Formats: structure tokens, C-alpha cells, sequence
């Protein structure tokens, strides 16, 4: 019961201000601190273009053809508005509902809705299935499941993340096998047997061109290794940033599980991961311009405890003679930096740690208790500096997870609670939690782990007594 | 008797594609 | 279902030996391994008695606990007179015997007499100021039974403290009073010693 | 006694696992646009369209369309509940739960085919002597297996797959289309004097461009008075802005737990307490007054009682109850005739205060109900030394409802005398729920 | 009478479609979901236990080896369910967070029911061969991999007393 | 009479009221579901309107 316009002056009108409307919109819509350091590790070039190429975004090509296609259709309709008793008519082309082109635009609207809805309905339902929380792949969780163990800590963690799924898509094609046998051989050759024991035979074991060069990568880059090759540490400085993120996947799921041990080793493996440390060598290898020769020299021979920076750092001034000689030790220009440069790392030392209720004298059973723990950050919504660690491309704001568990049981009590600021060299803080208190009567005995991330060292571990009553 | 919930949405597809089928056949045969 | 392996039996010897090819040399010593273990229980149950069925693990003979009870005994008497060699080789020898025997018997008792065994070794060895050896044989008893023994954390400990390491020592002592009274009294006075 | 029927109703399965919010989104999306592109087709024994519409005044409560394939889609659900539940407060385990769905289901299904065989035979379509020997039970068939596949989606949609229920988002899409499209409308309606368009926006620009006089040209695209204009829109955006604005208003009282101690809390009593029911069903009393007048008027034509019940006339009822019980037309209607403005007035304010004090009652959110429900849970007023929560409860409760009630029919009765754009009843009903849609979704995944 | 055959032949059409592309979706979605990995490494105890039966038949080989073979079948079967209860709590409690994908949810009750029907199947064979013999295999089989197990870490703690001797002599 | 709208009054009184960025918020949020459901049906009408013209003939 309508009246098309076929002589061509409403039409125009319509269509004008509708893509007008889309079109000036898509068009105006479309139109903290760091740490000081002076020293510069070798491969800089690679490094910094690593962490360029991390982040990257565009958002130009999906505006640009549709703001310019309403422009083009803007300026066509004014050209053909400047070239030119009841009844009702629609602002509509003649030519749609005549008798030739109408089984056309039917046929095209019946496969447009038949083919483009489901297709696209079905792309987005497979293109957000695979992502986890943790932005890592459903198929490298599933296959990192399976691989957890009972009380694996430090080494078997490493082989049991070099499963993940990123190194399927890193180095695809031909770029396996293009110098397996020389990272495989640096690796196992250049490591004393303190770094690996048995890790050689599983690394030996496993048949697949992918996996294999993916640990091997990941040992060459975990040990500082400096492989000549000046093509691959293009992919050891990512195949590092992978195993992060694979890394923080692994905690979620060892955290899924009851148990203690895996807990601390991924905890471990997250400090070993964002330096460039070795799982079980020296915490020493934190300040700039050490390496395996100092350190070995400067807490002895062959020692099984590992001087940390605290108790390095705590010594008189005999360290200037015994670190910093100078036939091909160190040189005081560089020792100067590396001192003012420890002088600045953060270490939370807490001081007081009572559970209190809110509202209330004496914890009642199965209440919501909190805990107060105040410390203060005294170095060897505010922002604490990023990570020191120049050997990963990306920066990576040092957090903290504070939980705690009981000895009886070699099981977790709470879930951790992770946080990354604090209420500003040092001025006392606070840091809160709260949880649910057990349900029947009687003390319990607790130990909080202060464990970090960010950083190896620096880890409190004191033990509270609970107490309930009624 | 238990449906998938893909069943019942590729039904409506078809019941909405069935109808426009009879409309079109039935403009057919009275064109001719 | 399954993947056929062509075996091979050798008559008069009762055990069954693979045939050359899965193919593979990785498949070929697993089940080189496997069927070695096989034969070791083929031995076991063909030593077990005249019919093969392994008896239920609810009740115990007692000619094993009694063997080891007089072996421990005249061990702890020779060590009481003076000397340590013979006695750490009686020791030694019981735990050789306590080892060697089958596993379908309940674990719990063979456990506790290695747990003992092993304290009194690194006992032993702590009167011939072997360190090491008695650190490790510490380890082991305690590793076998943690609850329910408090001389073994203390001699481990104790050997630690003589030997260095000071930070394994309290690590060490610090998980011993966390697990847990005599016990309780000697932890705290080998971690005052620090 | 109906156990043999429920293995043969076709049923949704049930979800394995929690599904996420993303998807459980996508579904609600999917289905809501599959409901729209059925209900914009139309059905094909269609002959003859030019007949007065019957229950026209139930087609925005519904949310149907006359002669397209979802004439009856939403009946029988609502229908099936409405009884169901009358029955079983008039008169448990899963085996006999089982049944009652499918008891449920079936009587919907029947229901359905009953009413499109009254709506076939009643001469909607045309005399069925000239239709067809078999076009008849074609549009039959075709109209039942849309009525069960539109209550097949629901089910799906209700069973866990959705955010929510289905009447309410069907309820709000035909309000939001009927609103979005009196704005941008291409129809031209030329009654003389050149054509116009319908769509505001569009009669604004076109008469600014192809008029001589621009100041004649917005006098006319403003104060139209016979064609949607943008003072309406803009009277229709106030009113959306003071309806969001004035729905956050919650009385928080303090109260904190006595099986656990130190645990706080708040219970918050909003000032649209039973947000959307004294609008829904004050429309309905109404829809269903004018139906029955319209009813009675075309059987007797000529008596008393129906001259004085409600007159009709080109439809719109005037001079009778049901022309008092109609809202004014625009502004100037409004001040031609002030009495019927003040007693629309008084009886819109009066009925929904009314209606809302007495549905609080049988909701059961009363004082009395509410009070016990907290007590049971263990929950105790936190005031200083004020151990009374039934006193505070019985105080706030029942003037927030029946304050909320007149305030909610104050805003319908503003709203449709201003000029806003469609009827206030539904600018309300699609306001609530979507804004009550919002707040579930940002209490559940982010 | 055109007028009654034509609804009718439309409504079957419409029923028709509906049943055909119900049953090919069912069997995609059967066919798709028995087309998994397998959970556990395959089962290489059942395989020689298989293979010496197949080795007796066609043919001398005694008894007690058979016994010794469903043994060991019997001790990895019941390590394997050890491993399959201690994952499923995990596994349950993480599967709500939503860090883990859908089909590992459905490859461990495939595994579950797999393990299910292999129990059944390993003490009805066990049943077969001595009267009442089948809850004491499974009670030696726990018995025996947890002494297994224990022997082996102690020998492993043990292995280390020359490397000690040796960092001690060196330091001394 | 009075005494209702008193009470009235009092309670609006005793009421909180919302901020600004809340407000805002909600306001965006409602109007972005508004304007989605809004578009969707108008497309769906102005593509239905040809091609049910075609259709029925």
C-alpha cells in the first residue's frame, strides 16, 4: 500500500543524513617511575627493539575505509540533490521492487542472513573459547595439567612449563631445526652438573623437534648462556616472555591444587624467570655487573649456602678488597654503580602481625577475621619502582603474595592475596586481608610467607598463633 | 526427549527460510 | 586393543624373553625393563611356595620380625661394648636383610625397622665421627617415619652443626619443631646452639 | 496421572557446566534478533488486511504484531503461568515437579491451537467460505509450530542458556523499535501542500533544505502538533533522564549479622519498591476496560449503559467513563478540557498508590514477612543500642511503597501530557527493565 | 483432494529436515567427541599380559608367569586410579575459574569411565583364575607399589653418601 | 490530605541521593543498551520493508 519514489528527490534526503549521522561520528571518534641505572647489558640493539615490538596498535584500518567510503557517498548524494488528498510513499529507489532486480535483492538478503550471521556467530564463539583468564591457550593449560607432580620444586618445574603452546606458533616451519644441535650442545656441555643432574636425561628423552628446542632455549636463556648465533637471541628474549606468562598460568594451577611444595617452586621459577638467574645459583647475580667469576670468588670456593644481598651487603669493608681487586674482577667505576644501584632495592621487613576482629575483643569462632600486617620498606595508591632485571623485554611491576599455611599438614590454610601498591628513605605502611575464621574451638599455629616475585631474596617467613574462644 | 540449544535456532532458521520458500512458490505458480 | 609383542619363552628357565622387532629403541628398553621386573616376580612368587597366590597382607609371619629383632639386639650389645665397625656391619647387614624382603607384606612394618635400623646406624656412625654417612643416614630414617621420632631430626642436626651449614641446620631444626616432651626440649636446645 | 506425557515433550538440555557471561550474552542476543526477524514476516493467506483490529489495545502489552508469523507467540506462555499458579495455590518432589512442566507445557501448546483456531475462524483473515479447503489448516499449522518454537526458545532462554526471562526483553524490544522508529522514519505521508516526512530528524533537515524561509522552516519542524517533532524527542529524553535519575534513591539501613560476628552489611528499600507491576498492571486494567467497551459499543450501539460507559468515534473514545479513563492527547487538548485532565489526574495518582500498597501484600515483601525472613537469617539491626528492627522495617516499608507508587504514576502521567513519544506505559516498562537487566549483569561478571 | 495433502506434506517436509539434521548433528558430535587423545600414556603391563595369552594360544608356557603379569597390571591399574582420585578434586575446583578449557573436563570422564570398565574387566579375569582372588589383588597391589615407591626414594637418598665424602674431604 | 504528603516528603528527605559519576555511568550504560536495541530493530524494519513488499506482490 505504498507509493515508491521513482523520480528521484527523497530518497537523497534520507540516505544523506543517515550515513551523515554514522559518518561524522566515525570520523570525530577516529580523526610509574623507574628505577636510576647506568649500566647497559650486551645485545641492547635486540633487547629494546624486543620491548618496542611487545606493544603495538593501529586502530586506523578499521575506520579509514568506512569513514572515507560515507564520505564518498555523502558527496555523491549532494550531487544528485544539487542536479534537482492523502496519500503515503517511502523515501526508496524505484529499481528495488521492480519486476527484474526483485528476486535479486531477495536472493541476496536469503544469503547474506543464511551465510553471514551463522559464520561470523560461529567465528566469534570459536575465536573466544580458546583464551583463558590467564591469557594463556586452553591447550597449553590442559597439557601443563597433566604434568603437575606431587613435590616438584626448582628443576622439574622448568620442564614441566617448557610444554606450553606459544612455541607451537613462534617457530614454526623450517626454524626448528635450525641450530638445535648447536644451543643443544652449549646447554648441555657449558653447565656444571650443580645446574642440572637429571634434567639432561629428560631433556635427551623427549623426541619432538618444537619442545626440545623450546627447553633448550629456555636453559640457554635461564643461564645466561650468550650464544654466538646472532638469530636467535631474537627468540630466547621472547621464548623468556612466554615462559612468564606460562609461568604465572603454572602458579593458578598449582594454587588450584592442595599442596605446599609447588606453591614456593613457582614462586621460585617467577623470580628465576623475570632475571636471569639460574634456578638454585647464587641470589647474587641481582646487582649489574656481576658475574660467574665474582661470585664465585666472593663467597668462596665451594660453598653450599649462597650469600644473599643482605648478608653481602651487611659486611665491613672488606668486600673492596675481595670483590673489586681488579685483575679482571671488577673496577671501582663499576662497583661504585653497583652498590648505589643495591642501595635502592625494595625489602619488606614487617614488624607486627596480630589478627583483630572487627567490632570486638576476643575472636569468636567461624567469624571474619582480619589481619594487620605493618612493615617498612627499607632497601639493604602510590606506585613502588618497576623491576631492575634488563635481560626480558617487557617491564614488570614488582607484586606481592602474602598467604599462609600450617605445618601439621603440608597443605595451604588460605588463598593468597596479591597487591602491587602502597601508602607512602622509609615511612611505616600497612598492608590488610580478611578471611573466615575456623569453626570449632581451639589455638591453631600459622606461618605467613612474605614470598615476592620480582626479585630472589627477599622472603619473610614468621609464625602466629591464632586464638579463639567463646 | 532432550534438544542441543544449536537444534532449536537452526529450526527457526528454517522454519524462517520455509516460509519465504512457500511465499516465493506460490508467486511463481500464480506468475505462470 | 592391545598391540601384539612377539615374545619368546626359554624353557627350563621360566622366564620369557623378548624377540627382535616396537621399532623403536626407547619402546625396546621399557619393555626390556618391564619384563626383567617380571621375571624378579615370577622368581618371587615361584619362591613364595608350592600354589602361587600371594597370601593377604593381614596377617604377618613372625620369623622375619624375630630375625631382625635379634640381629638389632646383638648389634646394640656389641656396639654398647666399645667398638663401631662390626657394629655398623651388623647394622648394615640387618638392613640389607629388613630390604631384601617382599613388597605385598604391609609397608608400615617394614618401615618402623628401617626407621630404626637407620637411626641406629647414624648413631653409630656418629660415635666414629663419620659426618656425612651419619647426615645421610638421619635423612633416610627420617624420611622413612617423620612423626613419632624426634632423635632422628636432633642427630641430623646435630651432624649439620658440626659439619656447617648453618642455614640447612635451621632449616632443618626449624621444620623438626614444626612437626614436633623430651623431642621438643632437645630441638631447642640444638637450636640455641646456633 | 501425568506421567505418560512427559517423555514425549521436546525439552532443552541442560547446561554442563556455568556458563560464562560473554556467551550467555551472545544467546540472549541471537534469540532476541531471531524473535525480531520472525516477527517481521508475514504469514501468506493473508487476502484481505482492511478490517478494524481486534484487542488492538493488547498488541504493546503482548508485544505482537497483527498479520505477520508472531500474531499469538507470547500467549500462551504467560497464559500457562497465569494458570498454573492460580491452580496450585488453589489446589514437592522432582518426579512430580516433571510433571507439572510438562502438565504445563501442554496445556500451553493447547492453548496456542486453540487460539489460532479462534483467531482463523473469527474472520480475521477473511471469510473462511472464500479462503481455502486447506489454506485454512495450512495457516493453522504454520501458526501453531510458531507458537511452539517461540515457546521452545523461551524455555531455552529461561533454563540457564539466558541472563534472564524472555516476556520482559520481548516486552522492551517492541517498545525501543516503536521509539527508535517514530525518530529516523523514511515514510513520507503527503497530504497535500507538498510531502513530508514522518521521521523527526529527517522532516527537521529535509524542510531546513527545501523550504525558502528557515525561520518558517523551524517553525515548522517545531510545535508540529499532528507529526512526531524533536520538542517530543526532547520531552522523551527529559523524561528518560529524570526516571534513570530517580531511580537510584535506596534508604540504606545499617545491619550486621549475629551468627558471625563483625560481618556488616545494608539492606537497601528503593524509592520504586515493586519497580515495574503498578504501571504493568494498571495499563492492562486499562487495556482491558477500553477492549470491553469497544466490545459492547459495537454489538449495542444504542442504549444507556454503553452511552454512558464509553462512546467511541474516528479509533477514540470520547464522552463516556472509558474518555475520563483516556489520557489527554497532546498539550492543547489537555488545556481545552480541564476537568477531564484533573480527574485523570486523581484516578491515575489514587490507583497506582492504591495498587502498589496492595501488591506489596500479596508479593510478599510485606513488614511483617521480610522482618521474619531477616530474623530467620540471622541478621540484627546495628543501630546504637536501637535493638527494634520490626519498628524501623514496619515504619519505612509500607510509606516508601505507597509513596513510590504515586510518585512512578506521576512520571507515566507527566510523560504522556508533556508530548513524549509513545505511550508513557511503555517508556516506563522498557526504562525498568532494562535498567534492572543492567544492574544483574554488573552484579555478575563485572 | 489437493487441499488436504498439501499442510500435511508441508508439515512432513518441516519434520522431516528437523529429524535428518537432528541425527547427522548427533553423529558429528559423537564422532567428533570419540575422536580425543587419550588421557594416560597407553597401558603397556596390559599389553604384555595380552600378548602372553596370545602367545599360549598359539601354541608351552606355565601358569605362574600369568599370574605375575595380571600382578603387575594389577599394581599399575591401581597406581593410575590413585593419580585419576587425586586429580579429580583439583580439577573440579578448578574447572569453575574458568583457567582451564572444556574438553579437558571431558577427556578425564572418558578416562574415569575407561578406568571404571578396565577394573571390572582386571577382576573378573583375576576371579577366573583362583577361587576368591580379588580383592587380595588389589590389596597386594597397593601394598606392593607403595613399598616399591618407598624402596626406590630411600635407595635415591641413599645414592648420595660418595658425593658427600667427597664435598667433605674436599672442604676438610 | 497533608499528612501523607508530609510523610512523603520526610521519607524523600531521608533518603540518600546518588552522585554525579554514578549517575553518569548509569545513565551511559542504559542509554548504550538503549541505542543497541534501538539500531537493531530499526535495521531490521528498513529491511524488511522492501523485501516484504517484493514477497507479497
Amino acid at each position: 500500500e505504498y507509493n515508491y519514489d521513482e523520480n528521484g528527490q527523497f530518497f537523497p534526503f534520507f540516505v544523506l543524513t543517515l550515513t551523515g549521522l554514522v559518518t561524522l561520528p566515525l570520523t570525530y571518534s577516529l580523526l610509574a617511575p623507574r628505577i636510576k641505572s647506568d649500566f647497559k647489558p650486551q645485545h641492547d640493539d635486540i633487547i629494546q627493539n624486543q620491548k618496542r615490538k611487545r606493544l603495538r596498535k593501529e586502530r586506523r584500518v578499521k575506520r579509514a575505509i568506512a569513514v572515507v567510503v560515507g564520505w564518498a557517498i555523502i558527496g555523491y548524494m549532494v550531487y544528485l540533490i544539487i542536479v534537482t488528498s492523502y496519500s503515503i510513499g517511502i523515501a526508496l529507489p524505484k529499481l528495488i521492487i521492480e519486476e527484474g532486480s526483485g528476486k535479486y535483492v531477495l536472493m541476496l538478503y536469503a544469503s547474506l542472513l543464511g551465510i553471514l550471521l551463522p559464520y561470523i556467530v560461529g567465528r566469534w564463539w570459536y575465536g573466544s573459547q580458546r583464551y583463558t583468564r590467564e591469557k594463556v591457550l586452553a591447550a597449553s593449560a590442559g597439557n601443563m595439567f597433566r604434568e603437575y607432580e606431587g613435590t616438584m620444586i626448582g628443576g622439574p618445574i622448568v620442564n614441566a612449563l617448557s610444554t606450553g603452546e606459544e612455541y607451537k606458533e613462534m617457530l614454526s616451519g623450517p626454524k626448528a631445526e635450525e641450530g638445535l644441535a648447536k644451543v643443544e650442545k652449549k646447554v648441555l656441555a657449558l653447565d656444571e652438573k650443580i645446574l642440572s643432574a637429571k634434567d639432561r636425561e629428560v631433556l635427551r628423552k623427549i623426541d619432538n623437534p618444537v619442545r626440545r628446542k623450546a627447553l633448550a632455549l629456555l636453559w640457554a636463556y635461564l643461564n645466561r648462556i650468550d650464544l654466538e648465533d646472532p638469530v636467535l637471541n631474537e627468540e630466547k628474549y621472547e621464548a623468556g616472555s612466554i615462559a612468564l606468562s606460562l609461568t604465572e598460568s603454572f602458579t593458578a594451577i598449582a594454587l588450584a591444587f592442595g599442596n605446599l611444595i609447588p606453591i614456593i617452586g613457582a614462586y621460585r621459577i617467577s623470580q628465576c624467570i623475570v632475571q636471569a638467574i639460574s634456578p638454585g645459583s647464587s641470589p647474587l647475580l641481582q646487582l649489574p655487573y656481576f658475574t660467574p667469576k665474582v661470585v664465585e670468588s666472593v663467597e668462596g670456593a665451594d660453598v653450599k649456602t649462597h650469600l644473599s644481598v643482605q648478608k653481602y651487603l651487611d659486611m665491613p669493608e672488606e668486600r673492596r678488597r675481595s670483590l673489586t681487586v681488579g685483575p679482571g674482577l671488577l673496577t671501582e667505576d663499576q662497583y661504585n654503580s653497583a652498590i648505589a644501584v643495591a642501595k635502592q632495592l625494595p625489602l619488606f621487613a614487617i614488624s607486627k602481625a596480630f589478627f583483630k576482629v572487627a567490632g570486638e575483643r576476643v575472636v569468636t569462632p567461624s567469624s571474619l577475621v582480619q589481619l594487620v600486617i605493618k612493615g617498612r620498606i627499607i632497601p639493604p595508591r602510590v606506585q613502588p619502582p618497576l623491576a631492575h632485571a634488563p635481560y626480558l623485554p617487557r617491564d614488570h611491576p614488582p607484586r606481592w603474595h602474602i598467604f599462609l599455611a600450617d605445618a601439621k599438614q603440608g597443605k595451604i590454610a588460605v588463598p593468597p592475596f596479591t597487591f602491587t601498591t602502597f601508602d607512602k628513605t622509609f615511612n611505616m605502611q600497612t598492608l590488610r586481608m580478611q578471611f573466615q575464621a575456623p569453626p570449632q574451638v581451639g589455638n591453631f599455629s600459622f606461618v605467613l610467607h612474605m614470598i615476592s616475585d620480582s626479585y630472589m631474596g627477599f622472603d619473610v617467613k614468621q609464625e602466629i598463633t591464632l586464638q579463639v574462644e567463646d | 526427549l532432550r534438544v542441543d540449544p544449536v537444534v532449536v535456532l537452526v529450526l527457526s532458521l528454517c522454519f524462517i527460510f520455509s516460509v519465504v520458500g512457500l511465499h516465493v512458490i506460490a508467486k511463481i505458480t500464480r506468475k505462470f | 586393543t592391545y598391540t601384539h609383542y612377539p615374545l619368546h619363552l626359554d624353557p627350563s628357565s621360566k622366564a620369557v624373553s623378548l624377540a627382535t622387532t616396537g621399532q623403536t629403541p626407547a619402546q625396546t628398553e621399557a619393555v626390556e625393563a618391564e619384563l626383567q621386573q617380571l621375571n624378579a616376580l615370577h622368581r618371587s612368587l615361584i619362591s613364595l611356595d608350592p600354589p602361587n597366590v600371594p597370601p593377604p597382607p593381614l596377617p604377618i609371619n613372625p620369623k622375619r620380625s624375630a630375625q631382625i629383632t635379634k640381629l638389632k639386639e646383638t648389634a646394640n650389645t656389641a656396639y654398647k661394648r666399645g667398638n663401631h665397625g662390626e657394629a655398623v656391619r651388623l647394622y648394615s647387614y640387618a638392613i640389607e636383610m629388613a630390604a631384601g624382603r617382599p613388597g605385598w607384606e604391609p609397608v608400615n612394618l617394614a618401615r618402623e625397622e628401617l626407621s630404626g635400623l637407620y637411626a641406629n646406624r647414624a648413631q653409630a656412625h656418629m660415635a666414629q665421627q663419620m659426618w656425612p654417612e651419619g647426615w645421610v643416614d638421619a635423612k633416610c630414617s627420617v624420611e622413612s617415619k617423620p612423626v613419632g621420632n624426634a632423635k632422628g631430626w636432633w642427630r641430623g642436626g646435630k651432624c649439620l652443626v658440626e659439619m656447617g651449614r648453618y642455614d640447612e641446620a635451621r632449616a632443618w631444626i626449624e621444620q623438626a619443631l614444626g612437626i614436633e616432651s623430651d623431642g621438643g626440649k632437645e630441638l631447642a636446645a640444638l637450636l640455641e646452639e646456633i | 496421572l501425568i506421567k505418560p506425557f512427559t517423555p514425549l515433550l521436546p525439552e532443552v538440555a541442560a547446561p554442563e557446566t556455568k556458563v560464562p557471561f560473554n556467551q550467555k550474552l551472545m544467546w540472549t542476543g541471537l534469540t532476541l534478533l531471531i524473535f525480531l526477524v520472525m516477527s517481521q514476516m508475514p504469514l501468506y493467506g493473508i487476502v484481505s488486511s482492511d478490517t478494524s483490529d481486534p484487542l488492538y489495545w493488547l498488541r504493546m502489552m503482548l508485544a505482537s504484531n497483527r498479520g505477520t508469523l508472531m500474531e499469538l507467540g507470547i500467549t500462551p506462555i504467560i497464559s500457562s503461568g497465569m494458570v498454573f499458579q492460580l491452580l496450585a495455590g488453589t489446589h514437592d518432589l522432582k518426579t512430580d515437579r516433571e510433571l507439572y512442566q510438562t502438565a504445563q507445557k501442554l496445556f500451553a501448546i493447547i492453548l496456542s491451537f486453540g487460539q489460532a483456531c479462534v483467531h482463523v475462524l473469527t474472520g480475521l483473515y477473511g471469510q473462511p467460505s472464500d479462503l481455502g479447503a486447506g489454506i485454512c489448516v495450512l495457516l493453522i499449522v504454520q501458526l501453531v509450530v510458531a507458537g511452539l518454537v517461540v515457546i521452545l526458545l523461551d524455555e531455552l532462554l529461561q533454563k540457564g542458556y539466558g541472563l534472564g526471562s524472555g516476556i520482559s526483553l520481548f516486552i522492551a524490544t517492541n517498545i525501543c523499535e516503536s521509539i527508535v522508529w517514530k525518530a529516523f522514519s523514511p515514510t513520507t505521508i503527503n497530504t497535500g501542500r507538498g510531502p513530508e516526512f514522518e521521521g523527526a530528524i529527517i522532516a527537521l533537515f529535509h524542510l531546513l533544505l527545501t523550504w525558502p524561509d528557515k525561520q518558517r522552516a523551524l517553525r515548522e519542524a517545531f510545535y508540529r502538533q499532528s507529526l512526531p517533532n524533536i520538542m517530543n524527542l526532547l520531552a522523551t529524553l527529559l523524561v528518560f533522564a529524570a526516571v534513570i535519575y530517580l531511580q537510584g534513591f535506596r534508604v540504606e539501613i545499617p545491619v550486621k549479622s549475629a551468627r558471625q560476628r563483625g560481618v556488616r552489611g545494608s539492606y537497601p528499600v528503593r524509592l520504586f519498591y515493586t519497580s515495574n507491576m503498578p504501571i504493568m498492571l494498571q495499563s492492562a486494567l486499562c487495556s482491558n476496560v477500553f477492549l470491553i467497551s469497544q466490545m459492547l459499543y459495537s454489538r449495542f450501539s444504542d442504549n444507556l449503559l454503553v452511552r454512558l460507559l464509553g462512546v467511541w468515534e474516528p479509533l477514540h473514545a470520547a464522552s463516556g467513563i472509558a474518555y475520563y479513563m483516556s489520557p489527554p492527547l497532546n498539550f492543547k487538548e489537555a488545556l481545552l478540557d480541564p476537568v477531564h485532565t484533573v480527574v485523570y489526574i486523581t484516578f491515575m495518582l489514587v490507583a497506582c498508590a492504591l495498587f502498589s500498597k496492595t501488591w506489596i501484600e500479596v508479593s510478599g515483601s510485606s513488614p511483617r514477612d521480610v522482618a521474619k525472613q531477616l530474623k530467620d537469617q540471622g541478621l540484627v539491626m546495628a543501630g546504637h543500642r536501637e535493638q527494634s528492627m520490626y519498628k524501623e522495617l514496619k515504619r519505612v516499608i509500607p510509606t516508601a511503597a505507597a509513596f513510590g507508587g504515586a510518585c512512578i504514576g506521576a512520571l507515566s502521567v507527566a510523560s504522556d501530557l508533556l508530548g513524549a513519544l509513545g505511550s508513557g506505559t511503555g517508556i516506563l516498562l522498557a526504562v525498568t527493565i532494562i535498567y534492572g537487566y543492567f544492574e544483574m549483569a554488573a552484579r555478575e561478571g563485572d | 483432494w489437493l487441499t488436504l495433502v498439501v499442510p500435511f506434506a508441508y508439515l512432513g517436509v518441516l519434520i522431516g529436515c528437523l529429524a535428518t539434521f537432528s541425527s547427522l548433528y548427533r553423529r558429528r558430535k559423537a564422532a567428533k567427541a570419540a575422536s580425543l587423545e587419550p588421557w594416560f600414556p597407553p597401558h603397556l603391563q596390559r599389553d604384555i599380559y595380552h600378548s602372553l595369552l596370545h602367545l599360549d594360544q598359539q601354541q608351552r608356557v606355565p601358569e605362574t608367569v600369568l599370574k605375575a603379569a595380571l600382578l603387575r597390571r594389577a599394581a599399575e591399574d591401581i597406581k593410575r586410579v590413585m593419580a585419576i582420585r587425586e586429580q579429580k578434586q583439583a580439577l573440579a575446583l578448578l574447572l569453575q575459574r574458568g583457567s582451564v578449557g572444556d574438553e579437558l573436563w571431558q577427556r578425564f570422564l572418558r578416562a574415569e569411565k575407561e578406568m571404571e570398565d578396565e577394573v571390572r574387566d582386571v577382576v573378573a579375569e583375576a576371579n577366573s583364575y583362583a577361587p576368591n582372588w580379588g580383592q587380595v589383588i588389589f590389596q597386594s597391589a597397593r601394598e606392593m607399589d607403595a613399598n616399591a615407591t618407598y624402596r626406590a626414594r630411600m635407595e635415591e637418598y641413599q645414592a648420595t653418601v660418595a658425593e658427600e665424602r667427597a664435598w667433605w674431604d674436599k672442604k676438610r | 490530605p497533608r499528612d501523607f504528603l508530609k510523610d512523603g516528603m520526610q521519607f524523600i528527605h531521608k533518603c540518600q541521593k546518588p552522585d554525579r559519576k554514578e549517575f553518569k555511568k548509569v545513565c551511559q550504560a542504559v542509554a548504550i543498551g538503549f541505542v543497541a536495541m534501538g539500531a537493531i530493530g530499526y535495521i531490521v524494519k528498513l529491511v524488511h520493508i522492501p523485501i516484504n513488499n517484493i514477497l507479497v506482490a
